[PDB]
């Protein structure tokens, strides 16, 4: 079943 | 073909004056780029009111002119967060580029300041709220009214792209909704001019391009992805490639694999194949017909891309507007002090700010 981020989603400035 | 011989020159002729109006756009465009204008301000010069968002860095607070009684969005940039996270070319990017653009979709800067402990961006306020605000509590959004939204973007990255920049950010986070019910792109925090290739590993996990996430030097064609994964949301109301955790969200997008609601039209799975592409040589907005490709799609064939241009076209929603300074249709966040150190933080990272 799917799940996932439903807030605000941050940027990111590396990985 | 597929157009008679009416449409077909009709068509041609709407493309070369796209390029006509590209460029008298990149002539104003290098002029304000290359001289800039002096846009200062101070804090003392307007009344804080509430925050609007927040970000890295700070927050986005509604303030008032206290001269001219004129509400803006303060973007306001704590400089040691900035110098830390390696943020500081970024943060100069967003300041150069949001005072040499102009686009009836791209949010108006105003003021540019700085002092000991921030950086500022006074820009004009949009008061209809979030996208994301809007999607997250409807659920999802009709496919003619994704479409609307869609179109303003592609004309947007049209812009954008002709003068070789990159905006590297889009999400519904970060499009505004103004009185007349047309998109405001703010945020411009990723924003680079870049002629070929660029290597910075940054945007969101969600809306990221496969050859970001795989250290490839990439190019514009990353907001053409961007741009699939925004439509998939709009029309969905959830993303494409969605997970808990940012890891498990990189998965799911350098496999490619793209599964669709049941309810999405034949056009839009199609048009969304194209742009949700890995292989770089056929994504849609990378090809030999460039933008035209999507503009020319199935999916966009009800699109007046002009009528959009000049905000003719009906929109599906306005927002409950209650005043100039009315914040109704934000949500609401901690409120912290703006704290002004006695010594300049960081004066030598930020001279050319």
């Amino acid at each position: 079943i799917a799940a996932g981020r439903t807030g605000r989603r941050q940027a990111i400035h590396d990985i | 073909g597929h157009m008679g011989n009416a449409a077909a020159a009709k068509k041609g002729s709407e493309q070369e004056s796209v390029k006509e109006f590209l460029a008298k756009a990149k002539e104003e465009f290098l002029k304000k780029w290359e001289s800039p204008s002096q846009n200062t301000a101070q804090l003392d010069h307007f009344d804080r009111i509430k925050t609007l968002g927040t970000g890295s860095f700070g927050r986005v607070m509604l303030v008032k002119h206290k001269e001219t009684g004129n509400h803006y969005a303060m973007k306001i940039l704590d400089k040691q967060k900035v110098v830390k996270l390696k943020q500081i070319e970024h943060t100069l990017n967003e300041k150069r580029i949001l005072q040499a653009v102009n686009f009836p979709f791209l949010v108006k800067l105003e003021f540019s300041f700085k002092d000991n402990s921030n950086l500022y961006m006074v820009m004009e306020y949009v008061p209809g709220g979030e996208m994301f605000s809007h999607l997250r509590r409807i659920g999802r959004f009709s496919e003619p009214h994704a479409r609307f939204y869609a179109a303003q973007i592609v004309l947007t990255f049209e812009y954008l792209h002709s003068l070789d920049l990159i905006y590297r950010d889009l999400k519904p986070e970060n499009l505004l909704i103004d009185q007349q019910g047309y998109i405001q792109v703010t945020d411009f925090g990723f924003a680079k001019r870049v002629k070929g290739r660029t290597w910075t590993l940054c945007g969101t996990p969600e809306y990221l391009a496969p050859e970001i996430i795989l250290s490839k030097g990439y190019n514009k064609a990353v907001d053409w992805w961007a741009l699939g994964v925004l439509i998939y949301e709009m029309a969905a109301g959830y993303p494409p490639f969605f997970a808990d955790q940012p890891i498990q969200i990189y998965e799911k997008i350098v496999s490619g694999k793209v599964r669709f609601p049941s309810h999405f039209s034949s056009d839009l799975k199609d048009l969304l194949r194209n742009l949700l592409q890995v292989d770089l040589t056929k994504r849609f907005g990378n090809l030999k017909n460039g933008v035209n490709d999507i503009k020319n799609h199935k999916w966009f064939a009800t699109t007046d891309w002009i009528a959009i241009y000049q905000r003719k076209v009906e929109a599906p929603f306005i927002p409950k507007f209650k005043g100039p300074g009315d914040t109704s249709n934000f949500d609401d966040y901690e409120e912290e002090e703006i704290r002004v150190s006695i010594n300049e933080k960081c004066g030598k990272e930020f001279t050319e700010f």
